[PDB]
This record gives C-alpha cells, structure tokens and sequence, in this order.
C-alpha cells in the first residue's frame, strides 16, 4: 500500500456491472457515480489503483 | 434518530404520491429474503 500500482484504462469497453454482480468481491462502493449506472457511462481516462 | 428518509425505491414518485413501505430493496444478483449483498433496507436516519 505504500507503493500502490496504477493501471491507466483507455480506448476500450468493459462490463462494469461484473464488479458487484460477481460474488468474487467482498465489498463494492461508489462516489459521485451510482453502481447500477456504470454501464451507461463514458470517460476520457480511468485510473485503476 | 427520529427523523428519516427513503434511500431506495423501484421508481420515482408521482406528484403527491405517498409511500411508507419498509420492504428490502433488491439491486441484482442475490435476493433479500428479509436480511446484505446486492440487497438493502430502504430507509435511513438523519441522526441529527
């Protein structure tokens, strides 16, 4: 955590609903955006830390 | 804590529609069954 690793996400699509539809993840949270809305959205970049 | 609001509903209210229901709201891939994962109690307190 003192050396956190960042992917930069661009020029692509993904099913962001899988992040909470899959039981593989013990918690999911969202801020500004709503978790059910994510598949309708578009962005210039996303940073995956 | 005696002041509260509805955090979740299936759809938006019509004008002057009123709704006191406390049933557990389900978002997706797991049912509520009176509980959680993808399921939520529909009210919250302000707790002033």
């Amino acid at each position: 955590v003192y050396a956190w690793n960042r992917k930069r996400i661009s020029n692509c699509v993904a099913d962001y609903s899988v992040l909470y539809n899959s039981a593989s993840f013990s918690t999911f949270k969202c801020y500004g955006v709503s978790p059910t809305k994510l598949n309708d959205l578009c962005f210039t970049n996303v940073y995956a830390d | 804590y005696n002041y509260l609001f509805r955090l979740f509903r299936k759809s938006n209210l019509k004008p002057f529609e009123r709704d006191i229901s406390t049933e557990i709201y389900q978002a997706g891939s797991t049912p509520c069954n009176g509980v959680g994962f993808n399921c939520y109690f529909p009210l919250q307190s302000y707790g002033f």
